[PDB]
């Protein structure tokens, strides 16, 4: 049987996560790959030798931070994973991959292989129960509760005009910019 | 004194050693310092524990890949 899913609101930059029926995603923090640039020495220095969040901000400057996020279009899967893990840790999740239901982000018309590689991490590294992995203007639409509505909406490195209308797919209105902010 | 008696020229009342009657930080104490103990033990047990890996920590003009660290392994 199922359980509660964890509404995970990812993103060309910035990743937010908590879980269903939250109002608040507990556990933000922006989209980085981050990774030490120095020779370690002393005792206590800090291994893992990838390091996300109070680390990063600890070790700006000391953690070679990566962003193969191509405008969203990931390439570092196995650091996704990692990031995932990050996630998983006693920090945000606490908890497994089959222990709860998965919830995701997806940007428009990005290659399907990119999909499918996610797909095999979330069903064979990870075992993901349940999930599904869709547009963030559908979900900004729920926010709003609008359903006719032409969504303009850019992410960090990427932008998109999305003019939406009660679900109907129109791919052909519906545009996006890979550009932005970044 | 044997040799005193037996020697004539040898005259005596000498207070032979004749002598001279002679008759008989500040860093820490500043408006900024702090000088502390680390308390040895405390602190090297405490660090004691903190197991350290290493794997080849080797810098001196090796040439591939650029980046390098030491104490590479982990423990
Ligand atoms: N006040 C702000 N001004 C400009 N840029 C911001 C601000 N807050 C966040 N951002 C950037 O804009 C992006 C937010 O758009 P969103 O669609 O959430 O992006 P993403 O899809 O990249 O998470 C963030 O990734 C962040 O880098």
């Amino acid at each position: 049987i199922a359980n509660q899913p964890v509404v995970i609101d990812n993103g060309s930059g910035v990743i937010k996560a908590g879980f269903a029926g939250d109002q608040i995603p507990k556990y933000c923090f922006p989209n980085y790959v981050g990774r030490p640039k120095h020779v370690r020495v002393m005792a206590g220095a800090l291994e893992g030798d990838i390091f996300i969040g109070p680390k990063a901000e600890e070790h700006r400057g000391l953690l070679s931070i990566r962003y193969p996020m191509e405008h969203g279009i990931v390439k570092d899967w196995n650091d996704m994973e990692r990031i995932w893990q990050y996630v998983y840790s006693k920090d945000q999740l606490q908890t497994f991959s089959e222990e709860h239901p998965v919830l995701l982000t997806e940007a428009p018309l990005n290659p399907r292989k990119n999909r499918e590689r996610a797909a095999e991490v979330f069903f064979e590294t990870f075992n993901v129960p349940a999930l599904f992995i869709s547009m963030q203007a559908v979900l900004s639409l729920y926010a709003t509760g609008r359903t006719t509505g032409v969504v303009l909406d850019s992410g960090d490195g990427v932008t998109h005009a999305v003019p939406i209308y009660e679900g109907f797919a129109m791919p052909h209105s519906i545009m996006r910019i890979d550009i932005a902010g970044r | 004194d044997p040799k005193y008696a037996d020697l004539p020229g040898i005259a005596r009342n000498e207070p032979d050693v004749y002598e001279t009657s002679d008759l008989p930080q500040e860093e820490l104490t500043s408006t900024s310092v702090e000088h502390i103990i680390v308390n040895p033990n405390a602190a090297y047990d405490k660090f004691k524990d903190k197991r350290v890996g290493t794997k080849g920590l080797d810098f001196s003009d090796r040439i591939g890949k650029t980046k390098r660290t030491g104490y590479e392994s982990g423990e």
